[PDB]
RNA sequence: ACAUAGUGUUGCAAGGCGAACGAGGGGAAGUGAAACAUCUCAGUACCCUUAGGAAAAGAAAUCAAUUGAGAUUCCCUCAG
RNA sequence: AUGGGUCAGCGACUUAUAUUCAGUAGCGAGGUUAACCGUAUAGGGGAGCCGUAGAGAAAUCGAGUCUUAAUAGGGCGUUUA
RNA sequence: CCCACUGUCGUUGAAAAGCCAGGGGAUGACUUGUGGAUAGGGGUGAAAGGCUAAUCAAGCCUGGUGAUAGCUGGUUCUCCCCGAAAGCUAUUUAGGUAGCGCCUCGGACGAAUACCAUAGGGGGUAGAGCACUGUUUCGGCUAACCGAUGCAAACUCCGAAUACCUAUGAGUACUAUCCGGGAGACAGACUGCGGGUGCUAACGUCCGUAGUCAAGAGGA
RNA sequence: ACAUAGCACUCUGCAAACACGAAAGUGGACGUAUAGGGUGUGAUGCCUGCCCGGUGCUGGAAGGUUAAUUGAUGGGGUUA
RNA sequence: UGAAGAUGCAGUGUACCCGCGGCUAGACGGAAAGACCCCGUGAACCUUUACUGCAGCUUGACACUGAACUGGUUCUAACUCUGUCCCGUGAUCCGGGACGAGGACCGUGUCUGGUGGGUAGUUUGACUGGGGCGGUCUCCUCCUAAAGAGUAACGGAGGAGUACGAAGGUGCGCUCAGCGUGGUCGGAAAUCACGCGUAGAGUAUAAAGGCAAAAGCGCGCUUAACUGCGAGACCCACAAGUCGAGCAGGUACGAAAGUAGGUCUUAGUGAUCCGGUGGUUCUGUAUGGAAGGGCCAUCGCUCAACGGAU
RNA sequence: GCGGG
RNA sequence: CGCAACCA
């Protein structure tokens, strides 16, 4: 008998919508740990990392400042 | 010879114009540690589940 | 570990909150300011014993 | 002691059998619950006593609900 | 791996009652009677059942209703044979 | 006479327990006749769970009774159309079952769908590398640092092909959705490719992916 | 292996213990502690050591805990 | 060769047709739906300090059941005698009568505590490179996992079953770790000063992903760790789970734009049933009340075999 | 829930 | 420390 038969459930995380689609308000984006992408223009943040979509649009992902951050955002 | 209803569950079920309603489960005695949302949101009735719907007509033959 | 408390409204409501608390770092009576629905107003609400 | 108990004679009656159905006295377990003990099976099988052409029940110390019905029994509903 | 020596005959998805869907027939915002009576498959019997409205735990209201301080939002409904 | 220690034979026997040769007891806690008693969770037992009518860890008969059996077996004429699965989740669950996935029929609605081109995306794998975490060889320096030099599923300064998501478009395909009726199935196998495990064993085992078999004959 | 004579422990005062039986009753026994029941050991010879913590059993009864019963208190409901 | 040990398949060798006496190497020969092994939410018996009943044994209360003198002592009239005598009677049963001995005990009924494998009905998990033994069973992190998601093994590694009224909110401020150089003990490593400083510190806690508008560290004031909700999504068999702008009310902080529906996030958990507590012009079995129920809030499960069979 | 320490 | 009460 050893003492390794644990591993936890799946969390499905990920990019949920992909740069060029149309969005609504409300629509998740992304699913993250930490930031690995950062809300742009018409995206917020909720309490555990997930950027969604606060207006219609399409979504653009860039890499922008000078910490070469990742930003997801929706163009109106 | 009469379908008999399974009472049990006619204590769980009511039968709306297009299907049927049931409280929600989670919301009877630990309370202190669920969120005002989960408290809230768990409230009032919703709608069996479609995949449900045919077992509860099974069991609810005159509901 | 945390014992669990009501913190009832001073209004004459039946209204009251449920929280834990550490009875060794806190032995008083918590009271606190919290929002009452039944009157519509922030009021003072204080440690009870849960029921 | 009186008497009673007991004993005998005469008179009448009963006993036993037989289909189901009735009334009453007792009364399971297999099974189901996907296990099992509450529960179910079921007051069923079976045992016992005893009728009649039927039996039982029956003439409100009953129901109903804004003041109604009018003994009992059985059938359809009410209603799974 | 199993079952069959062979022939002939017999041998296994039924019946009742409810219920749901489909087809078909009648009638149609209506449809239909049950026990029962009945020289009796007729005719009578409308008690009941399904449909025609929903919301709400319920009181209650009703093309709306529930929740709510809210006439806001939201749920379930609203032409529907 | 009662018994039954040994051996042969017999074992569809002469016999559902014997014969034959030997063996034990043979005035006793003996053997035996006739009649009687004890009845099934009971009897009786110098006790072997023995015996109780060739039946005994609870007799036989009848009834409950057509007990129940997620288990075996079996399931009877013809043609035409379509056509699976051996998965996931849960389960005193694992050879059962239920929801979803996969089949079929009816209805609704008709390119919403797919293939390919183009466009737009996010990756952290293969490979690579040593910038971090580890590990490693030589040399210099007074252990850190420096130069050279390797390695890594749980290292990353990098980083494909594919795959996946969305939009637009040509052509070719009863496509895709939605609402109902009926299911079966939830033991899979092998081959290749990418892996864990094993001995870089197994017609081994466990995953992912494609094909075949399953349910597919023909030729090699 | 079982039994066995012998041994020991223990129960039993007689309407005995104990057993059977629903009870009546029957066995024990028309016996009476030199008897009867249960348990173990097993002729005989020589013998049979230590442990009373556990589980039994026997004796004790100071205290705690504790049933039915009883029903003081207190609280509520109704409304003159 | 092949479902893996061939009379029947492939290739090849041999062999005229058919008996009788022998023989037992094969026909996985015949016989008996394997007894061993495992499985079934079979069964039967047996055991016990498994569970739950019951018989029996036992305790007390009330009844049968009374009277005196003081918990006793005495009495007799209920009751008892498997004691003697008489009668029925020709009778070791039984009944009645007389006596004797007991005696309100014993015994029996109803209620009740204890005891109770004597008897009864049952239960006694699954996974598993057979089963047992061991280990495991729910949740979180990483790898396996093949650059979307998902993805198994009794594969490789680790954590959880909490904490906190501030460690929450807000406004304002701050920036480490390590090196060098100096300086009272004091020293490689405490505190002070000065220079660098590559993110290597820190984060309530495991790991991963994050963290400068710091998400890290302080100070002031505070209760948004609010109530009603909620477009739209993610994830999903279901049951659940997750994120959420915005709207209304009431707030806190801020000069203000604003920011707050707990905490850097991902573990810190348990359905239903039964019941408890607070509130409630919902209900209230003729009526008015009430009891009881409903609704809203909340409490009680190592139900850990963690979809929980009693 | 009743006593003891 | 013991005796007694245990039907989410
Ligand atoms: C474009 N680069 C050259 C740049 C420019 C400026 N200057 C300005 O924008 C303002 N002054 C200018 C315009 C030059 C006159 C910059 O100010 C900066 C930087 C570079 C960043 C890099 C940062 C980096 N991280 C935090 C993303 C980093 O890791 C380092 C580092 N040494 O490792 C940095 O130094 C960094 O934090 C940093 O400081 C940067 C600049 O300040
Ligand atoms: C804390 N910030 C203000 C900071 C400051 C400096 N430089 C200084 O402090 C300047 N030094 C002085 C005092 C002027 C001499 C810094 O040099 C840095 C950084 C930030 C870190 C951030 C790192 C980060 N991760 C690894 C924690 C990260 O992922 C990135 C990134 N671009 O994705 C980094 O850049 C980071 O690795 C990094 O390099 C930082 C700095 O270098
Ligand atoms: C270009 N970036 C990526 C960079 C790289 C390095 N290099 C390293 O740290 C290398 N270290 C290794 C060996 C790779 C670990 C760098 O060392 C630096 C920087 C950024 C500069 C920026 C400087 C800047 N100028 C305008 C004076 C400046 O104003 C700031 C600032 N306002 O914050 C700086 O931070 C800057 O002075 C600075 O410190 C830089 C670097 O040191
Ligand atoms: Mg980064
Ligand atoms: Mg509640
Ligand atoms: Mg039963
Ligand atoms: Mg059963
Ligand atoms: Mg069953
Ligand atoms: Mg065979
Ligand atoms: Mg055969
Ligand atoms: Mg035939
Ligand atoms: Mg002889
Ligand atoms: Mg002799
Ligand atoms: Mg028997
Ligand atoms: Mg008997
Ligand atoms: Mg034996
Ligand atoms: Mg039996
Ligand atoms: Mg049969
Ligand atoms: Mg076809
Ligand atoms: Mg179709
Ligand atoms: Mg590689
Ligand atoms: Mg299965
Ligand atoms: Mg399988
Ligand atoms: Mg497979
Ligand atoms: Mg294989
Ligand atoms: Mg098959
Ligand atoms: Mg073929
Ligand atoms: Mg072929
Ligand atoms: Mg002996
Ligand atoms: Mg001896
Ligand atoms: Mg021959
Ligand atoms: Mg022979
Ligand atoms: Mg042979
Ligand atoms: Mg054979
Ligand atoms: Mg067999
Ligand atoms: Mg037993
Ligand atoms: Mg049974
Ligand atoms: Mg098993
Ligand atoms: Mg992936
Ligand atoms: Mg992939
Ligand atoms: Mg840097
Ligand atoms: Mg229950
Ligand atoms: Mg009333
Ligand atoms: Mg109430
Ligand atoms: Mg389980
Ligand atoms: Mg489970």
């Amino acid at each position: 008998s050893t003492k390794n038969g644990r591993d936890s459930n799946p969390k499905m995380l990920g990019v949920k919508v992909y740069g060029g689609q149309t969005v609504t308000a409300g629509n998740i984006i992304v699913r993250q740990r930490g930031t690995e992408f950062h809300a742009g223009a018409n995206v917020g943040m909720g309490r555990d990392h997930t950027l969604f979509a606060t207006a219609d649009g399409v979504v653009k992902f860039e890499v922008k400042g000078q910490f070469g951050r990742r930003y997801v955002k929706v163009e109106t | 010879a009469k379908l008999k209803t399974r009472r049990g569950a006619a204590k769980r079920f009511k039968a709306t114009a297009n299907g049927f309603k049931r409280k929600q489960a989670f919301k009877r005695h630990i309370l202190t540690k669920k969120s005002a949302k989960r408290i809230r949101q768990l409230r009032g009735c919703v709608m069996v589940h479609v995949s449900d719907v045919a077992s509860v007509r099974r069991m609810c033959p005159y509901i | 570990m945390r014992d669990k408390i009501r913190l009832v409204s001073s209004a004459g409501t039946g209204y009251f909150y449920t929280t834990t608390k550490n009875k060794r770092t806190m032995p008083e009576k918590m009271e606190i300011k919290k929002f009452d629905p039944k009157i519509r107003q922030h009021v003072i609400f204080k440690e009870a014993k849960i029921k």
